[PDB]
RNA sequence: AAAAAAAAAA
């Protein structure tokens, strides 16, 4: 998606929730931003504006020339072949300049990696652990859907580039912008996906309830029976509350929960009934000034 | 027992009504240690900003003309008086005084007549920084050499602080001695509200679950005697922090619990607590939909039809509602005969 | 969706403007204050009238020129022959025996020229449009049906015993009571509309070219328009902050 | 439904539908001949009728 | 702090607020049997006498206008002049 | 209307009769017909005193006044907002006198 | 360029300076008034630039109707930012010359230590400032600004008589508005505005400087 | 509003558009580029070299000693033609606001392309200087690209920065004409010129020369009371109320209107309606508390011991008595001596 | 009997 702001530090944003495929560890949102020209710098004003990448579990702003050369790309050219696909375009080669200005001084992988890990949240000593850490935003939370597996850093390469290039064509206006309400880009989910969710989060809770009982029982030498392991309350309990309440989650944390998800069915005549079943909701709530 | 009744056929212990005629009677609790009032801890760093750390005096001697300015311009306000004279003493860093501090002069007599200057003890006021209700000290210049740079200031410390206060200081800083002095805007001995404030919910016979004051008020109770327990038995100063930060998050998510910045207090349903802001501040509240907007007791409400037979100072009344509403008609001579047959 | 986001905003507005302005009172001496007696207005709506019992009323000498004004408004008491086709024998052997006539007609003039020169300032731009008590066109009409007033017959009033009913009708106009300079300034201050609307139509010609008006008719119109001009000052204690939010 | 004969003689002076008629907000009245009552004025005080 | 007679200053003409109580403590007084000032001609509601007996201008109620300098002038009814 | 429930005379109703100018309906609505209550204070503190009626006694325990008590007539929800108040660490003192 | 403008924005300065002595009751002749541009080109010059006038030249001395030894000096100092220096020398003038009442036409500003010499020296001579681009426009010449007319003791004291009034319970107006700042006014004293209505015609309200 | 010839001729009218419309360097060129010059006498755009020897004929300074680096400019004929602008006033522009450091040539009147040509002197004295370390030492390229930069987004070549797009039109109405007494005393409305901006600006847009100071006016309540005063602030929002009713067609009587515009007006400065405005008044607690912030209004009011006198409407309401407003602003005595001859 | 949520009417 690509987005432009009337106000804030940013002229255009590019965003992405990105997710593993009917996985756990949930959407993670990346972002590739341009900055805005409107920064009161003396120095500032010569670079212009500046491409910067938002990072999931990273409260700092990167640039992406850093991000490129953390993949395993440390000269220019190979980079600016993952973005820019024509070298014959002028306009794109102005725009890619002031992120190679700024980010000169980072050459090399590790150097890379050891800039992301230092701005991590809850930082690590020693470089090196750092670096492990930033492996770890590089692998398992930048663009999941890509790949989650060892030597994907082609692949990934080749979308943060993708994103850039369109980051680029929507900054000349080559590209309309996105829209948020077009309904193209918008999924519906059914009773599916969120029973399906209800259920990874109960059988999570029914593996940790397992995993409890027989750590109690594996300590004191003796063996356990697997009967009495399984509480198999925990999934129809879990399932019939979030059935009959509407809170859809954990009853302990209910209030992080969407209501009214599960409704009565309304039965006053047969066309209540048939448009009861045939609802869509939107997640927005009832309260938006915004027409 | 003292503070009121409980059911519909007791009475109260002290003055022996039911629960109609009985108001209810407060109770209190001694708490072992001082603690903050929440709500009165954006007033009283405006305080603490104000008066002297070490010495408790005000930075700014109150015989300057500019106090007198201020006093004279906010006779009856003293909100404004409050926000001028910190004003006046934001930019004061330093507790400058001394009646010998003026000696520029050489081979001068002194003056028998002469007025009282500024007390100060030459101590520097150190920035006073929140995260919550844990209040913290910072000196950016150091004073003497026993004097640690960063320090938490406890409840205790503001206590005695605000203590040593004199009438005339408190007159200028817009708060009056006789009702509202600023060491009792730090709790010391908390109200316990009576039983028709916190009222026992009885819901099949008996009353199984009281509401939420009483359930934090046990947190109270339970809280306070642990730590006067835990002092009585000289235990370590990390257990007696630890119970003095207990108490102090009781105190104040009884008092306010909206507050950001601060844990929630959590109650049993999953819920937050609803504290006294709680019942005040809102639409629903008791100001807004209690004292603005009260029920009525006579009363109807019904769908409504044309009727173009009707002028236009009538309405057409159902028979049910005109004889459920009535109107309390006093008896005359004039009318007794037509009152004597109607009851 | 117009009618459902506005709704919230516009009743905050409401409630806001009702709490900005709940204790606004005008009070017995006229002056309108707040809870705290500071002074806000020293008469309501600056002329101390309820907006229940006033109306859209033409002043007809603001949009006028100058020859039209002469001709519409200067009573010229030399064409004898308008004289006996409007007046009877009588008025014409009262206007003739008194010496104070031209004078006072003259005064008249002046006073309707001084009262066109101030309202060309009050209204820049060429309003004849104001909102006044006591519509003078249809009492005029009122008072014309029912004494049964022939406009193609000669009339029995007097153009001085006009001018004395006007200027006795105007001193019993009053808004601001008391005979001090401030109370007398705040008075004409309070009564200049209502004042130059009462001699821009109750002038010496329309009531006797135009109107012919009777004697009784005249004192009964006079007596009327003083009526229902202290019908509608505004009541002490009326909660006008409240009505006006 | 007032409940005492200050209040009932409140309503009757102050609260009744006939002194209600002209708005203070615009100086007009608030209650008009609405609907086919206005619909048979019109065809009623026509010339033909 | 009784203002004079000769020194009141505020209107001569009861409104519509002085109006309203008045009747409705009158109504109340007859109601709780009191002696009723005028005759009567078969009026019932107390009220309805209120009102005949406020055109008489006999009704025993001084009205005590408050000044915002909280000073009061004392007015009786048949000193106030009735208008509808 | 399951619970026999009154109407609810809201903040408008209360905008629009101090319109009108009533101050009798609305003290009834508001007061008469909601939920009336008399309470006993202490003339020196202003705070709520104990009041036995079978003996008729009044004692102020902040105070020791055994005389000095008047007698005060005031919505139920005002006396809750002074209770709660007093739980503020507040003393709304209600000067009779 | 700089020379034409310049003698342009003195001269409407000076106009506006005029018009405002005169407005707070001091002497001031119908041609001081009058004076048109070609007026003051042939009575200071035209060349800013050579001194032809010079800022320090342009200086206003005026005089009260009422008292003739009741005086106002105008100031036009040159300097952009105004230093404590020339406000001692502006002082030390008004010491020699025994006039308690100056206003300073400066450019750009003051320090706040001149801000605050002003303050602390105002209870013995009033030593009023003036923007430049505030005094390009009389205010009082506006259609939305009304009559202003200060009254004096008398005249405030007889209005606290007539309507009872307490001086708190009057409406208020701020000692720098504009309005208050161009006629002088001074805390305590009773503005009368004198306004056109559109429904009585004039309305008559009283304010006080606070 | 205009005056004079400005009123009535729409060149002077466009003319005091260019002096009030916010022109930069954005608005009026066509490109601009950045070359490398090693000899300025035989540069190497040949279009450049018919003039630019012109102007190195009799140079006001050494050839030599400037910096080879070149900043090409060319600017729009069509851009410099609506503005009305002239080169001279360009380079007089740069010439004051970059001083000495840059020279300035521009082209022929009558070319085909309007070229300017920048260039910045090597000042050799200010290259000895010392106290230089780690300020982000500058080459002379990147110097010309963000000096560029500068006076292509900052640098203000006529009108007001605040303002933005600027209309000049003809009233149809007779509201913005100007209404006149003729000779006959008639009212006549004469159609000129007027103009309307985005963005306010009144001591830079009243102080111009061919401006109208009386008619001129905005629709910022807050400028108005900075420019005029308080009395022109409340005529200014009467006037804007009846615009906003008025384009909807909806009438209000003026006195519920000035009577709110005299509310705001009253305590000399402007008094919102919001919480930031009804709050800090100097009414009852519990009138203030019963709007917004009901806790830290009370809270306040009982560190400040402040005193509720019982006048208000809502205080009264809260008490249960009957209010000081209305019929109730009055007491009824019992008249002893009128009670005559009864039943 | 309380609290929360949902569906609605004007
Ligand atoms: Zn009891
Ligand atoms: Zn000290
Ligand atoms: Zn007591």
């Amino acid at each position: 998606y690509v987005f432009s702001m009337k106000d804030g530090k940013y002229a255009f944003k590019t965003e992405i929730r990105s997710c593993l495929e009917h996985s756990s560890r949930p959407t993670s949102t990346l972002w590739v931003n341009m900055m805005a020209r409107g920064s009161q710098n003396i120095k500032k004003s010569a670079i212009g504006q500046r491409i910067i990448a938002i990072l999931p579990y990273i409260k700092q702003e990167i640039p992406i020339m850093i991000v490129f050369r953390a993949l395993g790309f440390v000269a220019d050219r190979d980079i600016l072949e993952h973005i820019i696909y024509d070298f014959d375009d002028p306009e794109m080669m102005e725009m890619v300049k002031p992120s190679l200005d700024e980010a000169f001084v980072v050459q090399e992988q590790n150097v890379a990696l050891n800039f992301i890990g230092a701005r991590g949240a809850r930082p690590g000593v020693t470089k090196d652990k750092r670096i492990k850490y930033a492996k770890e935003i590089l692998q398992k939370e930048m663009l999941p859907h890509v790949g989650v597996s060892d030597f994907c850093e082609t692949k990934k390469a080749y979308f943060l580039g993708y994103m850039v290039h369109r980051l680029l064509l929507a900054s000349l206006g080559r590209r309309e912008l996105d829209d948020r309400d077009h309904y193209g880009n918008k999924r519906l989910d059914l009773a599916g996906p969120l029973l399906a969710f209800l259920f990874r989060g109960l059988f999570k809770n029914l593996m940790k309830e397992v995993r409890m009982y027989t750590q109690k029982f594996i300590d004191r030498g003796k063996d356990f029976n697997l009967e009495l392991a399984i509480k198999t309350n925990i999934i129809t309990d879990g399932l019939r509350y979030s059935l009959a309440t509407g809170n859809w989650g954990d009853q302990k944390k209910a209030h992080q929960a969407r209501a009214g998800v599960s409704q009565v069915l309304n039965r006053l005549t047969f066309a209540s009934t048939l448009s009861h079943l045939r609802r869509v909701n939107s997640p927005i709530g009832r309260d938006g000034k915004l027409a | 027992p003292r503070q009121g009744v409980i059911d519909r056929t007791s009475r109260c212990q002290t003055c022996a009504g039911n629960m109609t005629e009985c108001p209810g009677h407060f109770g209190h609790i001694d708490l072992a240690k001082p603690v903050f009032h929440i709500g009165f801890i954006t007033k009283t760093i405006k305080i603490l900003r104000c008066v002297c750390f070490y010495c408790s005096k005000m930075l700014v001697s109150p015989h300057n003309p500019k106090i007198k300015e201020i006093v004279m311009k906010s006779r009856g306000q003293p909100r404004k008086r409050l926000a001028y004279v910190y004003d006046l003493c934001k930019g004061k860093t330093i507790c400058e005084g001394g009646e010998d501090m003026d000696l520029t002069k050489e081979n001068q007599q002194p003056d028998p007549n002469k007025k009282p200057g500024h007390g100060g003890c030459g101590h520097y006021q150190p920035s006073i920084r929140r995260t919550g209700l844990d209040l913290t000290a910072e000196w950016k210049h150091q004073n003497e050499d026993s004097q640690e740079k960063k320090i938490v200031v406890s409840a205790e410390r503001v206590w005695e602080i605000l203590k040593h206060i004199t009438d005339e200081e408190c007159f200028i800083l817009g708060m009056d001695p006789k009702y509202a002095r600023p060491d009792w805007m730090i709790v010391t001995v908390l109200p316990v509200p009576p039983l028709a404030v916190r009222p026992a919910v009885v819901m099949f016979g008996a009353a199984k679950n009281q509401d939420d004051l009483t359930h934090k008020l046990s947190d109270i109770i339970k809280a306070n005697n642990e730590l006067r327990k835990n002092e009585a038995s000289g235990a370590a100063a990390h257990v007696i922090q630890e119970n003095i930060k207990m108490l102090q998050f009781h105190v104040a998510t009884l008092v306010d619990n909206d507050m950001p910045g601060m844990p929630r207090a959590m109650q049993k349903s999953g819920k937050p607590l609803k504290a006294i802001k709680a019942r005040l501040k809102g639409k629903e509240g008791r100001i807004r939909g209690n004292l603005m907007g009260k029920r009525v007791d006579f009363s109807a409400r019904t769908v409504i039809t044309p009727d173009p037979n009707l002028r236009i100072d009538q309405v057409g009344v159902p028979r049910s509602i005109a004889q459920n509403l009535t109107f309390p008609e006093l008896v005359t001579p004039f009318n007794i005969d037509r009152m004597q047959e109607l009851v | 969706i117009d009618t459902a986001v506005k709704t919230a905003e516009t009743g905050y507005i409401q409630r806001r403007l009702i709490k900005a302005m709940e204790s606004v009172m005008v009070n017995y001496d006229g002056t309108v204050r707040n809870s705290v007696g500071q002074l806000i207005q020293l008469r309501y709506g600056e002329d101390g009238l309820c907006g229940e019992l006033v109306e859209f009323q033409n002043m007809p000498t603001v949009k006028l020129s100058n020859k039209s004004f002469e001709k519409r408004f200067k009573f010229d008491w030399s064409n004898e022959r308008l004289m006996k086709k409007v007046f009877t024998d009588d008025v014409i052997k009262e206007m003739t025996d008194s010496s104070e006539a031209i004078q006072e007609l003259e005064a008249e003039w002046d006073r309707l020229v001084s009262d066109r020169d101030s309202l060309r300032q009050i209204f820049p731009n060429g309003e004849s449009k104001v909102v006044l008590p006591c519509n003078l066109q249809r009492m005029i009409w009122n008072v014309q049906k029912i004494f049964h007033i022939n406009k193609r017959l000669p009339t029995d009033l007097s153009p001085i015993r006009v001018i004395k009913g006007v200027k006795t009708l105007l001193e019993r106009c009053v808004i601001v009571t008391g005979n001090d300079r401030i109370s007398k300034q705040a008075n004409e201050n309070a009564t200049l509309l209502f004042q130059c609307l009462i001699r821009s139509t109750l002038c010496t010609k329309y009531v006797s070219e135009e109107f012919r008006l009777s004697t009784e008719a005249f004192e009964w119109l006079v007596g009327e328009i003083e009526t229902r001009f202290q019908q509608a000052q505004a009541n002490p204690g009326e909660m006008v902050g409240a009505l006006a939010a | 439904v007032p409940q005492s004969m200050e209040t009932r003689a409140e309503v009757e002076n102050i609260h009744i539908t006939p002194r209600q008629i002209i708005t203070p907000q615009a100086n007009k009245p608030v209650m008009g001949i609405v609907q086919d009552t206005l619909t048979a004025v019109r065809k009623m005080t026509k010339r033909d009728v | 702090g009784g203002v004079p007679k000769s020194k009141r200053i505020t209107t001569k003409y009861m409104t519509k607020y002085e109006r309203a109580r008045v009747l409705g403590t009158r109504a109340l007084q007859i109601a709780m049997c009191a002696p009723i000032m005028v005759e009567l001609d078969g009026e019932t509601d107390p009220l309805q006498i209120a009102m005949k007996e406020l055109k008489q201008k006999k009704i025993p109620i001084i009205i005590r206008r408050y000044l915002p300098d909280h000073s009061y002038e004392d007015w009786s009814i048949d000193e106030l002049i009735m208008v509808d | 209307r399951a619970r026999d429930g009154g109407l609810r005379f809201g903040e408008m109703e209360r905008d629009c009769q101090i319109s009108h100018g009533a101050a009798q309906f609305l003290r009834e609505r508001l007061f008469e017909v909601s939920d009336p209550y008399r309470v006993h204070i202490c003339n020196f503190c202003g705070l709520i005193a104990i009041a036995n009626l079978r003996n008729n006694t009044f004692e102020c325990k902040g105070c020791k006044n055994k005389t000095q008590i008047s007698q005060v007539r005031l919505p139920y929800a005002a006396k809750l907002l002074f209770q709660e108040l007093m739980s503020m660490n507040i003393a709304p003192r209600l000067m009779v006198t | 360029m700089d020379d034409e403008a310049e003698t342009y924005k003195l001269w409407r300065i000076r106009k506006t300076i005029m018009q405002l002595s005169h407005d707070r009751g001091y002497l001031v002749t119908q041609d001081e008034l009058d004076q048109t541009l070609e007026q003051f080109k042939e009575m200071f010059g035209d060349k800013p630039s050579e001194k032809r006038p010079a800022r320090s030249d342009l200086i206003v001395l005026v005089a009260h109707n009422d008292d003739p030894t009741d005086q106002m000096f105008v100031f036009f100092p040159e300097e952009p930012k105004i230093g404590i220096k020339t406000i001692k020398t502006y002082c030390t003038r008004m010491q020699e010359e025994n006039i308690h009442r100056a206003i300073v036409v400066v450019q750009g500003g003051m320090t706040p230590s001149a801000k605050q010499s002003l303050v602390d020296m105002a209870p013995k001579y009033i030593l009023e400032q003036f923007l430049e681009s505030e005094l390009l426009i009389n205010i009082t010449e506006h259609e939305l600004v009304p009559e202003h007319v200060v009254m004096t003791v008398e005249e405030k004291q007889e209005l606290l008589s007539r309507y009872k009034l307490k001086e708190n319970m009057l409406m208020r107006i701020q000692a720098g508005d504009p309005v208050a700042r161009y006629f002088g006014l001074k805390r305590g004293q009773v503005v009368k505005i004198i306004r056109s209505s559109e429904t009585a015609g004039r309305y008559i309200s009283y304010r006080l400087v606070c | 509003f205009l005056t004079g010839g400005a009123a009535r001729d729409a060149e002077k009218a466009k003319n005091v558009l260019c002096r009030l419309e916010h022109t930069t360097l954005r608005k009026v060129t066509a490109n601009t580029a950045i070359y490398y010059d090693p000899d300025p006498q035989r540069t190497v755009i040949s279009e450049d070299q018919e003039f630019v020897n012109v102007y190195y004929e009799m140079p006001d300074f050494d050839p030599t000693r400037i910096s080879p680096w070149l900043l090409r400019i060319e600017l729009d004929r069509k851009r410099m033609t609506d503005k009305k602008l002239t080169m001279e006033q360009i380079a007089e522009k740069i010439n004051v606001g970059f001083g000495e450091d840059l020279n300035c040539i521009f082209n022929d009147d009558n070319a085909d392309k309007l070229v300017l040509r920048i260039r910045i002197m090597n000042n050799e004295e200010n290259k000895f200087q010392d106290e230089d370390e780690a300020v982000d030492k500058m080459e002379d390229d990147m110097f010309l690209r963000c000096i560029e930069a500068n006076m292509l987004s900052d640098m203000t070549l006529q009108g007001i920065e605040a303002i933005g797009k600027v209309y000049m039109h003809l009233p149809q109405t007779d509201s913005k004409k100007r209404i006149v007494i003729t000779e006959t005393g008639e009212f006549k409305a004469i159609g000129e010129w007027l103009l309307e901006t985005d963005g306010t600006s009144m001591m830079k847009v009243l102080s111009e020369r061919d401006v109208d100071p009386i008619r001129t006016s905005s629709n910022d309540i807050c400028e108005i009371f900075q420019v005029l005063g308080i009395e022109a602030v409340r005529k200014s929002v009467e006037k804007e109320m009846n615009a906003v009713l008025q384009f909807y067609g909806l009438y209000v009587n003026y006195r519920h209107l000035a009577l709110l515009c005299d509310v705001m007006t009253a305590k000399g400065h402007l008094m919102a309606i919001t919480r930031h405005g009804i709050n800090r008044q100097d009414t009852g607690a519990l009138m203030r508390c019963s709007f917004e912030e009901t806790v830290d209004v009370l809270m306040d009011a009982a560190a400040h011991a402040e005193t509720d006198p019982m006048r208000g409407v809502s205080e009264n309401i809260i008490m249960g008595q009957l209010p000081k407003m209305g019929t109730g602003c009055f007491d009824l005595l019992l008249d002893a001596e009128k009670c005559r001859f009864g039943i």
